[PDB]
């Protein structure tokens, strides 16, 4: 992605106070509860009928560290996001089957989870630079659609 | 077109963003302008830097224009006709930047209400503006 | 929903379609499940092949349900109460698949009724197929 | 965009049959009437307030027929569709500031005329080729946005 030297200073220094259980637990969670649809792809982890059962569970919690852990990922190779996401983008699509407007939809979620948890230093301009970011791992994922 | 439930967390929810909303409607347009450059070209006419008077007061219209639409969650389309002839037919909005400014309102409100922005009021919130933007675009269908 | 226009192009264009509706209906299905192969997951114990009397009689569900509606366009949500039960609560269909049958119901009119298919009559029976779409994804607003 | 070479046969068959002027005039057209936001773009187009006033509108079928025309260039350029509409993409979104999203539209509505245009042999078979190359096409013109 587009991002200057001072865009990817900030982005990266904000990432240092990200924890991935954490965020990556409740971006997930959210998901989840704010788009209904998604829970079809994740029949295996149990109980997701209510707002409560979904965010105190542990599949939900370990799974979206792992999602976390992938985007942190992509945060520090913002120069080669498609080589990042390249076999992700072959689960997703050839296995998954995850149409790649959902990827959008994840990636403001973790946006809004970040604004929540930063409150003040998550600045306008700092959000602008994770949209950036978000938006090109999102297009990195969709990749091996087309 | 919302749920009861919905309903009574979209008004509870509003109640806590209280007397400023209007100030909520200046810091998200703002989040959009930077975070989505495309929709300045609908705001050719105003300074869009920050601490802008203009997108003040114009925060503060969208800002009462939400508070209006909250206290008649039952009649939107009558409450609101006026902005979706603005909207649809004078300045021919984009529907999909309706979706921006949805998701920096929401981005606004969990900066500045952390322990309220619960998972389930987000969620009703969502369709609140997913309402709102539907009633806004109705011109178009 | 819609306006009185599109309701009479609407109603007007189904009396055209007639009763091929069936046969559309299965045409659209075939054409979503070739060029949006994602679709397909959501019928895993069909025989998608060309000619599959599943979808044939698939088909002429789909045919059906759309015929039903433009006989009720003034009540959409009631007439349609259980399909939207059936969509989202039951099969949790992502709402971009509403947009991509869509497409492919309009490609196969324009292919059956190419004189017919006017740009004026192309117009509403988009603002239908986005109502009808809205209705059955009900459960998610 | 991924096409076997029976598919790109097929696809390039038809193309022999595409009249730029008449379809070209046609899908701008009903781009302008189906979603009435596009409108924004061409005021110095003129009126275009009703179906009639814009079908017949000379304006609109010399643009439509330039779209077509860049349209075909993609269609004889698969395998570098990202070098064919490279300056395109600078201009639609640098100057024009056309969210990407409506590229997909014209495309889909393309695919519907080519549709009323050649009827039972447009295919299924032959449709699903064409929207793979539509989205290859929307996919190159978005490409500078990100
Ligand atoms: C920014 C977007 C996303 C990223 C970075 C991401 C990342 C990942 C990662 C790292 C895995 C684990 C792969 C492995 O262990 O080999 C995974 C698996 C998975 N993802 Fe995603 N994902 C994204 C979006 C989505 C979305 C939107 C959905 C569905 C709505 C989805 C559904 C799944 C599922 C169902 C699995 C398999 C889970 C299991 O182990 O049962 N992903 N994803
Ligand atoms: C929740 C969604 C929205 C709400 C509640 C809203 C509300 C309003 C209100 C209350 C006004 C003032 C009209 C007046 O002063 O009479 C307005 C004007 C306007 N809106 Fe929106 N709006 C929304 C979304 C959008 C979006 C997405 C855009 C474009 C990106 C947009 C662009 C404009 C413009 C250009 C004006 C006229 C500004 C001026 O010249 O003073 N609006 N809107
Ligand atoms: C205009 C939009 C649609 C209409 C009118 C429609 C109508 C119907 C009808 C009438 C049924 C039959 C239910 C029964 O037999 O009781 C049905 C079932 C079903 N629909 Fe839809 N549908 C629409 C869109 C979609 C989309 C976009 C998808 C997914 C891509 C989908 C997936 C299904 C599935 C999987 C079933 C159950 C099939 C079976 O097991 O027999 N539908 N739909
Ligand atoms: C598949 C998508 C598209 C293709 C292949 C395409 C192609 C073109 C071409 C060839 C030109 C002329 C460039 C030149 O003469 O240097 C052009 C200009 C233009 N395009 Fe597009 N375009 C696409 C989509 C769109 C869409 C969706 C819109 C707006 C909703 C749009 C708006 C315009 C405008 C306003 C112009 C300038 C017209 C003028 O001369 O006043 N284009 N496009
Ligand atoms: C993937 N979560
Ligand atoms: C309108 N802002
Ligand atoms: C439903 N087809
Ligand atoms: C561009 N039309």
């Amino acid at each position: 992605v587009q991002l200057s030297g001072e865009e990817k200073a900030a982005v990266l220094a904000l990432w240092d106070k990200v924890n991935e259980e954490e965020v990556g637990g409740e971006a997930l969670g959210r998901l989840l509860v704010v788009y209904p649809w998604t829970q079809r792809f994740f029949d295996s982890f149990g109980d997701l009928s209510n707002p409560g059962a979904v965010m105190g569970n542990p599949k939900v919690k370990a799974h979206g560290k792992k999602v976390l852990h992938s985007f942190g990922e992509g945060v520090h190779h913002l120069d080669n996001l498609k080589g990042t996401f390249a076999a992700l983008s072959e689960l997703h699509c050839d296995k998954l089957h995850v149409d790649p407007e959902n990827f959008r939809l994840l990636g403001n979620v973790l946006v809004v989870v970040l604004a929540r948890h930063f409150g003040k230093d998550f600045t306008p301009e700092l959000q602008a630079s994770y949209q950036k970011v978000v938006a090109g791992v999102a297009n990195a994922l969709a990749h091996k659609y087309h | 077109v919302l749920s009861a439930a919905d309903k009574t967390n979209v008004k509870a929810a509003w109640s806590k963003v209280g007397g400023h909303a209007g100030e909520y409607g200046a810091e998200a347009l703002e989040r959009m302008f930077l975070g989505f450059p495309t929709t300045k070209t609908y705001f050719p006419h105003f300074d869009l830097s920050h601490g802008s008077a203009q997108v003040k007061a114009h925060g503060k219209k969208v800002g009462d224009a939400l508070t209006l639409a909250v206290g008649h969650l039952d009649d939107l389309p009558g409450a609101l006709s006026n902005l979706s002839d603005l909207h649809a037919h004078k300045l021919r909005v984009d529907p999909v930047n309706f979706k921006l400014l949805s998701h920096c309102l929401l981005s606004t409100l969990a900066v500045h209400l952390p322990n309220d922005f619960t998972p389930a009021v987000h969620a009703s919130l969502d369709k609140f503006l997913s309402s709102v933007s539907t009633v806004l675009t109705s011109k178009y269908r």
